[PDB]
């Protein structure tokens, strides 16, 4: 079978411009294990990026988190893209501060 | 505390 | 009060790209302490909590020699899984396991778990009983005979009641600094309009553990079920976890809504309202 990801951009505390954080983009749900996920900041390709080893739910879907220590500004914008099989082009999800 | 899987399906 | 400790390992073969791809990871609770890599350069049990990097080399060879043996199996059983299906040798293929068990607050065992999967479906799993298996389809019963004939659950009970509750016993207390500390969320609520007729109300829980949580809005006391945007909980990547809830609700009926915590860290499940 095949499971579609969802994808959630966060940070891991409240956003304070100018203070340093951590940007997550979390996949989830998804099969088969094969994803492409890359953090984004003003459309540019995020070099250093971890990920949490592979894991999976009790459905068996799986679960990964990329994340880059960051420090947000007003006008630096962020976002996360996921290429997956189940998906017709890779999907950018912009990150919202409240979201 | 891993086991043993050496059972073949 | 209670706990659990699970194992997910995963075999993706990739035909003509050498070996089947094999990782596997190791929890307590929603504390995440071991994996292994088949990719990897160390090819060993490598540790991923602070609490366990205490074991000595003794633990990392009984462990990464038991964990190499299941990567080597599941890639025979990779190929067999072929022959069942009559699938062919140029697909990629996933063969998923989880086995585990479940202590109560004294320590005493309460379930086992030993579950295979195909390509993201049910394959075979072991049943309560800890002694028959659940066969989900015709190859899966080949399976179940095969195992049923070669007494596999009686071993695979015995690491259920025994050994896996004992190394779970062992690891709540070299780590209850931080496994059995309970971490309460702390929760706040922001207000969005969307339009002059309509704004969103978003309930927020963070930064707590364990990860189970319920957060539920409520129209003049009575639950919304429907019409209420609920995300998947997530880790914050510090150990701690997020969560939230949003509900859409016509401009000036703000405080007929209501939104519920339930957490194992609140002595009294909160009622926060904008
Ligand atoms: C296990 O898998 C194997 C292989 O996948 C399978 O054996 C194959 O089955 C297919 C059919 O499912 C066979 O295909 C036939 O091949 C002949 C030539 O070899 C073709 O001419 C046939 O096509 C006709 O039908 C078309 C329909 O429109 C017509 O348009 C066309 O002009 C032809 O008239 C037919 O498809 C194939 O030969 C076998 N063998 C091999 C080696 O592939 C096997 O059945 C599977 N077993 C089980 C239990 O499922």
């Amino acid at each position: 079978i095949q499971r579609t990801p969802k994808i959630q951009v966060y940070s891991r505390h409240p956003a304070e411009n100018g203070k340093s954080n951590f940007l997550n983009c979390y996949v989830s749900g998804f099969h088969p294990s094969d994803i492409e996920v890359d953090l984004l900041k003003n459309g540019e390709r995020i070099e250093k990026v971890e990920h949490s080893d592979l894991s999976f739910s009790k459905d068996w879907s799986f679960y990964l988190l990329y994340y880059t220590e960051f420090t947000p500004t007003e006008k630096d914008e962020y976002a996360c893209r996921v290429n997956h099989v189940t998906l017709s082009q890779p999907k950018i999800v912009k990150w919202d501060r409240d979201m | 505390c891993y086991t043993w899987n050496q059972m073949n399906l | 009060g209670s706990h659990s400790m699970r194992y997910f390992s995963t075999s993706v073969s990739r035909p003509g790209r050498g070996e089947p791809r094999f990782i596997a990871v190791g929890y307590v609770d929603d504390t995440q302490f071991v994996r292994f890599d088949s990719d990897a350069a160390s090819q060993r049990m490598e540790p991923r909590a602070p609490w366990i990097e205490q074991e000595g080399p003794e633990y990392w060879d009984e462990e990464t020699g038991k964990v190499k043996a299941h990567s080597q199996t599941d890639r025979e059983n990779l190929r067999i899984a072929l022959r069942y299906y009559n699938q062919s040798e140029a697909g990629s293929h996933t063969l998923q396991m989880m086995f585990g068990c479940d202590v109560g607050s004294d320590g005493r065992f309460l379930r086992g778990y030993h579950q295979y999967a195909y390509d993201g479906k049910d394959y075979i799993a072991l049943k309560e009983d800890l002694r028959s298996w659940t066969a989900a389809d015709m190859a899966a019963q080949i399976t179940k005979r095969k195992w049923e004939a070669a007494h596999v659950a009686e071993q695979q009970r015995a690491y259920l009641e025994g050994t896996c509750v004992d190394g779970l016993r062992r690891y709540l207390e070299n780590g209850k600094e931080t496994l059995q500390r309970t971490d309460p969320p702390k929760t706040h609520m922001t207000h969005h309009p969307i339009s002059d007729h309509e704004a969103t109300l978003r309930c927020w829980a963070l930064g707590f553990y364990p990860a189970e949580i319920t957060l539920t809005w409520q129209r003049d006391g009575e639950d919304q079920t429907q019409d209420t945007e609920l995300v998947e909980t997530r880790p914050a990547g510090d150990g701690t976890f997020q969560k939230w809830a949003a509900v859409v609700v016509p401009s000036g009926e703000e405080q007929r809504y209501t939104c519920h915590v339930q957490h194992e860290g609140l002595p009294k499940p909160l009622t926060l309202r904008w």
